[PDB]
């Protein structure tokens, strides 16, 4: 009889096409092929939506749907080119998110939703943006480096899940440092939140990330400062602003909760 | 500088008063001839209220002159209606507007 | 068809109309031309009013040279017959235009200088008849879009005029105008000193007051009699029309003269302020042809016409409503019905583009753009392009897209990015939920039940533009969801009868442009979650008649379809199973 | 030979530069898709790699500096003129050459179209030029579909120098397909691009191709044709009268268009002239109709407003009188009994008129053609005949379409040759000299 | 149909090999369906090994020996859950010494001239971890301190063990049954 079943009859309907005719669209073939093994592992779809399935009470519906309402704002951003208006929208939707109570009651369903990956991606996008000729859009980097320190000090688990970006990161070190004012809001400061006050991410920590700090720091103690010098202070010949700021974060790695990790 | 045309009588009595909003249906045309806008076309009737700047003066001034139930022709000088800037990607800089607009209703 | 003579022509749309297709040519094997046509095939004939069109390359009488201007000349366009002399010469007036018009004011007013140059709207263009053509033979004016006029014989006192006269209450005309559609000169007529053409070609000038539409003639340097008054917003279009004696014709000059601005200052936007004369590529002439086809309309308005009675008359009426899609060409001021793009391949795929342009300054949210695009395109004429059956495919496709962009992308694009996350609130409704709808282990259909999941709200604005408010710039378009809904059903339906019997007309012109907007359109809808329930049971009876059945007839699955409508339809069969595991879900939180 | 060197002593490779661009050319020519897979991938390696080898060895700035030092002459005789007859033919096809050629290093390639980003700026100032838009045009094509960086230095002024191409140069839907690519990048949309591009292009409605929703438009005229000759036996003043008996204002969304007149003939042939068959046209829209809606004066397709007693459109209940004057040119009207103050004067008569109205779908109308055909309610002005008068006494007096082709069935539609001229309807008794 | 599509993914042009769902999936259940995994009879044991080998020549009859080297190649040595799914998939075609298999992967080289294929297996040597003792020190003070473990087994110290086992295995059974001209192409 009839396959009775949406699995079935698609499981069918698959390999009929297939070994009626062969399919010349490579685009064709990869959607037949997954939709059969879709049919044919049931499990890993419940696999794969558990994790980002999260309940609550019915009286957080409301902050819910504007936090969502926020985050897809945001979320719909990563496809446009960074502007001036775009700018805007980034930060009121940051400050809402901060405003909402969802976003400190329930860190793990911020987790689940990846909010930090986007604000992640967000930033790195305009980091990527005109390095050379001096980073763009400032107060953008400042915002998101902001809403990921608190994201970090809501939780642990979100600390541990923003020590995954320690390397990108590290990398992108000397976005802000010589600008005032940005202090607390440059992707080392991110950094640096990642491993504040929690052993387990200080011994995880490894060696060629501090080695990378070692290196800018020797930089900034052998050169001058650029931006400083375009500004006209006097030509010293090392940077003791970009110092402090690498220093700082050293002085997080191996200093921990009163007593100084070994390691 | 609102010069209006009537194309159909009305009672010629139920002029819209303060704090009123007129429901209208309306069909905008380029002094050229070109349509940039039609109410009917969206099949849904446009309210708006007295005195309160919701819509351009030349409009306002045309809807205010009116009287209920009648069908009027609106041309709206480039000074009442979006000036020398225009409207952007609509209206051209510097055009006058001419409208085709009835009075159903006083609420 | 001769002259005064009928005649019927039957493509055997209905076998039984044929009278001798049994008798002769059902036994051979010979088809009907309309063995499976579901709809009318579409009648062209020959038309009847002349209309201009560029002079072709190719053709056998005239040729024409664009001699560019240099330091000292102006630039020229030089018509001349190729073929004069020889036999098969063709010695009948032929009328020649430019390609754009001169457009005048709206409102009429009540060493050159520099200034008087950037304040003028005066503009020039001169004609120099060749040395051994005959004057009296060759016109010089400006025409407008009317001039339809084909006559082997040409005089001025035949052009079609007519005096509006508008008067006062008590009757005295306080205002006569005159309108016509050509206003030109002869050469002839204009040749007042004589001799002064052999030695050098004569030069009729033509000056055009678009601030105060007064047309006035100049030749061999003085002022002519003739003028002409036209009334604001005329658009005129440079013409002559002459009758050759010569193997060269004439010659538009489009150079000017002391206190006038050049031709193509008037006739281009950019060069509003360039006294220095110009002919761009699009300037052409154009000449009075009959080779153009004209297509009859598939559907007529029904009219009864009968006599009432002695008293009453005749009674005409005329109560359904028909409407068609015409597409206007802006420089030529003329307007054809978008079905007749089907024939016209240049402007069809210039209008496929354009539909491109539309669809992507629109893209990714863009909807300020979306309000603005929606005074150029209209929800009639994208409803009307969506349901008619003679759409060229191509612009079929490109209304499908600009639809789904300006009204629909958004909030498909919001619901997609927040499939894949369960946010389900613990309701009374959520604990109602179970696995299965009844005792029996019976599947229900996808889609249909009950789902608690937040899921992202959907807000529309009204795109008015009489309101001086920019709050409407956030949200898309308003749309009619129910009408689109319910004609996407009626769409599909008829869409999967007609194509299991393999007809050779589909929608158009092939299954994929036939199917893939459609499917396109339904796919979108269904993302955004409009179908509920019985539209839902539906639209799954038509995917799957046996296996969607409610507790022979063949559904879009089983059709042989081309591949890239396969691959919409495991787009479909993806968005089901994914509505599979969002009801599991919700299962397995209500018994939690 | 810019520095006035002589033409004899100057060595310029004119057919070894040509050969050695069309050897270049198919040296980077693009695989062929019908090829298979592997030979595919393989041709593409090797392109690639001699682009990234041209680049590095800066071979795309020797091409920038030929086609510069090429545009320094105006045309091909003024090349001609200072450089050589042969340089002068052949400028014009060394200059499509190196855009090829151009294209072709630049194709496909991220680096090397990041890399003339610099450049675009200086492509784009000689893209109105006639012997440069098509390269240039698929260079800036090929540069803005690869390179992201490219749509960050493209600013107002060179969208607006490419949309005033369109301009001048006519429609050219490649200029659409630059623009297309100028807003959204590898799924990336350029917000500034996409409002300068809808409010530089879509708000001036005289390029683009412009759509509109147009409700059908028929006329039905009675049988009679009204001419006027010398020496002819046919009265010159006519007069009929046209009652709306309902009509509905908004059908659609469009107005319901309703007009009333006189219309005349092209020459002696019985088919109105000046109009299409079919369309949206009325009475009015050409110069060969007359006509008037109740607010305006229709001619030719402009309309003017005639002042009347309490001025309306055409409503339920309303009589229209029509005159016609053919000794002296004169159409006028009457609105319920009152005069119009309006008419048409003077306008051709070398054809044959009759009455005629022009209707959309929604109306009911009645000719009153007086006498037994009809009543009329108000008396016809003095002299001015009733139109039943005008009949030949053979035929019968009949409203039909104005048109041949109406609403039938498409194997019984009657198509129609042209017809005969229509001579006999002015009797002019000629005389047989003696 | 399906091996010729992650064929010519493979042999796309692509500065890396993107991580592939469909490839990652639909190599292990081929690689399951190959091996399909108290004295036996010599009768059961010979129908085992005619089973196994037509349920190898399934595949192989197919183009899966040549994709196993495109993939490998395409990796161009670097470590991922693409090259372990190929690597496993390439085990199960090869396990007991496949000749016919062996033929096949050597003669595709041979006509191929594959240079990719062998830099890529001696970066994936070169990517292979070992013991790291500072890593286990570090694990050991945070396992003291009290802390919860991430992972019971302490993937860090010895990062692959399964990768690199495989990645030699292959090898090993490139080369089984005395496979003079594999055993010198190597």
């Amino acid at each position: 009889k009839k396959s009775s079943t949406l699995q079935q009859l698609i499981s069918e309907t698959m390999v009929r096409w297939a070994q009626e005719s062969v399919i010349e669209d490579p685009e064709l073939v990869r959607a037949m092929f997954v939709l059969l093994h879709r049919q044919y592992d049931g499990i890993g779809g419940l696999v794969r939506a558990l994790p980002k399935t999260y309940t609550i009470n019915g009286v957080s519906v409301e902050d819910t749907i504007n936090l969502l309402a926020s985050l897809g704002q945001i979320r719909s951003l990563l496809s446009v080119r960074m502007g001036k208006e775009e700018e805007k929208l980034m930060i009121r939707g940051l400050g809402d998110i901060m405003n909402n109570k969802v976003f400190y009651q329930h860190p793990n369903l911020m987790r689940a939703l990846g909010m930090h990956e986007t604000v992640m991606e967000v930033m790195v996008n305009v980091l990527g943006g005109g390095e050379s000729k001096e980073i763009t859009f400032p107060k953008m980097v400042a915002n998101c480096c902001r809403f990921l320190c608190y994201f970090c000090r809501i939780s642990r688990q979100n600390q541990k899940a923003m020590f995954d970006h320690l390397s990108y990161l590290l990398e992108n070190s000397s976005v802000g440092l010589a600008s005032p004012a940005m202090r607390g809001s440059t992707p080392l400061d991110v950094a640096a939140a990642s491993v504040m006050d929690n052993n387990e991410l200080a011994l995880a920590l490894r060696e060629p990330d501090l080695e990378k700090v070692v290196r800018y720091l020797a930089g900034c103690g052998l050169q001058s400062c650029q931006m400083l010098v375009s500004k006209g202070y006097p030509d010293i010949g090392w940077n003791p602003v970009e110092g402090e700021r690498y220093l700082d974060f050293l002085r997080f790695a191996v200093f921990c909760n009163g007593e100084s990790v070994e390691e | 500088g609102v010069e209006i045309e009537t194309i159909s009588p009305g009672d010629g009595r139920t002029f819209p008063k303060k704090g009123q909003t007129c429901v209208v249906h309306y069909t905008g045309m380029l002094q050229n001839g070109k349509k940039f806008d039609s109410s009917r076309d969206r099949n849904k009737p446009f309210k708006f209220r007295i005195g309160k700047q919701e819509v351009i003066k030349g409009f306002e001034e045309g809807a205010a002159q009116m009287s209920l139930g009648q069908r009027a022709k609106l041309t709206c000088t480039p000074d009442v209606a979006y000036g020398a800037t225009g409207h952007p990607g609509v209206i051209p800089p510097n055009a006058t507007l001419i409208f085709d607009v009835e009075l159903l209703n006083l609420e | 068809l001769g002259v005064a003579q009928v005649g019927r022509m039957n493509f055997g749309k209905d076998v039984s109309t044929l009278k001798y297709f049994t008798i002769c040519g059902l036994q051979e094997g010979y088809e009907p031309f309309a063995v499976n046509t579901n709809r009318d095939i579409t009648m062209w004939l020959s038309k009847r009013l002349p209309q201009f069109l560029q002079v072709p390359s190719n053709h056998e009488h005239i040729e024409v040279t664009r001699i560019d201007g240099t330091i000292d000349s102006s630039p020229c366009l030089k018509v001349t017959q190729k073929s004069f002399g020889s036999q098969n010469s063709n010695t009948d007036i032929m009328f020649y235009r430019l390609s754009m018009p001169i457009e005048c004011a709206e409102v009429f007013s009540k060493r050159d200088d520099y200034d008087f140059l950037m304040q003028t709207s005066t503009y020039y263009y001169s004609v120099r008849i060749f040395p051994g053509q005959e004057p009296a033979n060759v016109w010089v004016g400006w025409i407008t879009s009317d001039f339809h006029q084909y006559d082997t014989g040409f005089d001025l006192d035949r052009v079609r005029t007519v005096t509006v006269t508008l008067g006062d209450e008590k009757g005295k005309v306080h205002e006569s105008i005159k309108r016509s559609n050509c206003y030109m000169v002869c050469a002839g007529e204009s040749m007042s000193p004589g001799q002064g053409r052999n030695n050098n070609g004569l030069e009729i000038g033509c000056v055009v007051d678009a601030a105060s539409g007064l047309l006035t003639f100049i030749a061999n340097g003085k002022e002519l009699s003739t003028y002409y008054q036209v009334e604001p917003s005329t658009k005129l279009f440079p013409a002559v029309f002459a009758q050759a004696t010569s193997p060269n014709v004439f010659q538009f000059e489009l150079g000017r003269i002391k206190n006038v601005m050049p031709l193509s200052a008037g006739l281009f936007k950019s060069e509003h302020k360039n006294p220095v004369p110009q002919c761009p590529p699009r300037l052409h002439v154009q000449f009075l042809s009959h080779v153009l086809w004209s297509r009859m309309p598939n559907q007529f308005l029904k009219v009864d016409v009968s006599r009432i009675s002695e008293r009453q008359g005749w009674l005409v009426q005329c109560l359904d409503p028909l409407q068609f899609m015409s597409l206007h060409i802006p420089e030529e001021n003329r307007s054809v019905d978008i079905l007749e793009l089907t024939e016209q391949e240049e402007l069809l795929k210039f209008h496929y583009h354009t539909l491109r342009l539309y669809s992507a300054v629109c893209a990714l949210g863009n909807h300020r753009v979306a309000h603005a695009l929606c005074s150029h395109v209209d929800e009639p004429q994208l409803l009307y392009a969506i349901e008619n059956k003679y759409m060229p495919g191509l612009l079929r496709a490109g209304y499908y897209d600009l639809l789904i962009d300006i009204h629909l992308s958004s909030y498909a694009t919001a619901r997609l990015m927040m499939n894949n996350e369960y946010i389900v609130p613990m309701t009374e409704e959520t604990k109602s939920i179970t696995l299965f709808p009844d005792e029996n282990k019976k599947h229900g259909l996808p889609g249909i039940g009950l789902s608690t999941s937040l899921r992202p709200r959907m807000q529309f604005s009204s795109p008015s533009f009489v309101s001086i408010s920019n709050e409407c710039y956030q949200y898309s378009p308003e749309f009619p969801l129910d009408i689109l809904k319910s004609k996407t059903i009626q769409m599909l339906t008829e869409a999967v009868k007609e194509g299991s019997l393999h007809a050779r007309d589909p929608v158009g012109g092939t299954t994929e442009f036939l199917f893939v907007p459609l499917i396109k359109l339904f796919y979108t809808l269904l993302i955004m979650g409009i179908f509920h329930n019985e539209d839902l049971k539906h639209i799954l009876q038509l995917i799957e008649p046996s296996v969607f059945k409610e507790a022979p007839k063949e559904g879009l699955l089983q059709m042989k379809l081309p591949e890239p409508v396969k691959l919409q339809m495991c787009l479909l069969l993806q968005y089901l199973c994914d509505c599979q595991v969002r009801h599991r879900i919700e299962a397995i939180v209500a018994f939690s | 030979l810019s520095k006035k060197a002589k033409a004899s002593t100057v060595d310029l490779p004119i057919e070894s530069v040509s050969l050695s661009l069309q050897d270049l050319i198919g040296y980077f020519h693009p695989p062929d898709e019908h090829l298979e897979h592997e030979d595919k991938q393989n041709r593409l390696r090797a392109l690639k790699n001699r682009q990234n080898l041209f680049q590095e060895e800066g071979m795309i700035n020797l091409v920038l500096e030929c086609i510069d030092r090429l545009h320094v002459y105006s045309s091909a005789a003024h090349f001609a003129d200072v450089a050589g007859r042969e340089a002068g033919e052949s400028w014009k096809s060394i200059l499509n050459s190196l855009y090829e050629l151009l294209a072709a290093l630049i194709r496909g390639n991220r680096k090397n179209c990041a890399q003339f980003s610099g450049s675009l700026d200086w492509l784009i100032s000689r893209l109105e030029r006639l012997e440069a838009s098509s390269g240039i045009l698929e260079v800036l094509h090929c540069v803005l579909v690869e390179s992201p960086e490219a749509l960050n230095i493209i600013k107002e002024g060179h969208i607006k120098s490419i949309i005033s191409l369109l301009d001048k140069h006519g429609r050219n839907h490649k200029v659409l397909d630059v623009l297309c690519s100028l807003c959204v990048c590898h799924g990336v949309a350029v917000r500034s691009n996409q409002h300068l591009i809808c409010d530089n292009l879509l708000p001036g409605r005289d390029l683009l191709l412009q759509t509109r929703l147009v409700n059908h438009v028929s006329s039905m005229r009675p049988n009679i044709f009204l001419g006027v000759s010398e020496g002819s036996a046919q009265y010159k003043k006519w007069y009929y009268e046209l009652m709306v008996d309902h009509t509905e204002p908004f059908v659609t969304a469009e107005a319901t268009h309703l007009r009333v007149g006189w219309a005349s003939t092209e020459g002696y042939s019985p088919y109105p002239g000046g109009g299409e068959e079919w369309g949206g046209n009325g009475v009015g829209d050409d110069l060969f109709s007359y006509g008037f809606d109740g607010l305006h004066l229709w001619s030719g397709c402009i309309a003017r407003t005639v002042s009347s007693p309490n001025q309306h459109l055409l409503r339920t209940d309303d009589v229209i009188s029509c005159c016609l004057d053919l000794s002296a040119p004169s159409i006028s009207f009457r609105i319920n009994g009152q005069p119009v103050q309006g008419m048409f004067e003077n306008f051709n008569i070398d054809g044959l008129f009759f009455p005629v109205v022009s209707f959309s779908a929604g109306i009911k109308v009645r000719f009153l053609l007086g006498g037994r055909h009809g009543e009329f309610k108000f008396l016809p002005p003095p002299g001015y005949a009733p139109c039943y008068e005008a009949v030949l006494p053979k035929e019968k007096l009949k409203v039909e379409h104005s048109r041949e082709y109406k609403q039938e069935r498409t194997y019984t539609r009657d198509l129609l040759g042209p017809t005969v001229s229509l001579t006999q309807a002015a009797f002019t008794p000629i005389p047989v000299d003696t | 149909q399906l091996i010729l599509l992650f064929s010519r993914t493979a042999l796309t042009e692509k500065c890396k090999l993107e991580e592939d769902f469909l490839y990652m999936a639909y190599a292990d259940i081929m690689a399951k369906s190959c091996h399909d995994e108290e004295v036996k009879s010599f009768e059961e044991k010979e129908m085992e090994k005619q089973k196994l080998l037509y349920q190898q020549a399934r595949l192989h009859d197919r183009g899966a020996a040549e994709m196993v080297l495109q993939t490998i190649s395409a990796s161009k040595g670097e470590t991922g859950p693409m090259v372990a799914a190929t690597l496993k998939l390439g085990i199960a075609i090869l396990n007991g010494g496949n000749s016919t298999v062996q033929q096949k992967m050597l003669d595709y080289l041979k006509e191929k001239k594959d240079v990719g294929f062998f830099q890529s297996l001696a970066g994936l040597m070169q990517s292979c971890s070992v013991l790291d003792l500072n890593a286990f020190e570090r694990q050991n003070k945070a396992e003291g301190l009290g802390m919860v473990t991430e992972e019971g087994s302490g993937e860090k110290v010895l990062q692959d063990d399964e990768f690199t086992c495989d990645l030699f295995r292959f090898l090993q059974l490139l080369c089984e049954g005395h496979n003079s001209d594999f055993q010198n192409y190597l």
